[PDB]
């Protein structure tokens, strides 16, 4: 989407590995706040949104 | 300590940092004392 419009996925009822994203050469940034990208696999959440 | 890496990975070579270079072959102490010095070598190490 355009930055005025920005879509929002809700992620729920599922399992994920975040290290697959954190070790990818694809990304120009990965800046994290209130959690560390190394820790996400050890930890979990009620909803996640993208 | 002297070696070559891809330019994207220069940010892994620090105390506390993590990634495939920082974990699997060149880990600094998390209380490191010293300097990390680097420059592009595309004129010598590319062919």
């Amino acid at each position: 989407a355009s930055v005025y419009a920005w879509n929002r996925k809700r992620i729920s009822n599922c399992v994920a590995d975040y290290s697959v994203l954190y070790n990818s050469a694809s990304f120009s940034t990965f800046k994290c706040y209130g959690v560390s990208p190394t820790k996400l696999n050890d930890l979990c959440f009620t909803n996640v949104y993208a | 300590d002297s070696f070559v890496i891809r330019g994207d990975e220069v940010r892994q070579i620090a105390p506390g940092q993590t990634g495939k270079i920082a974990d699997y072959n060149y880990k600094l102490p998390d209380d490191f004392t010293g300097c990390v010095i680097a420059w592009n070598s595309n004129n010598l190490d590319s062919k």
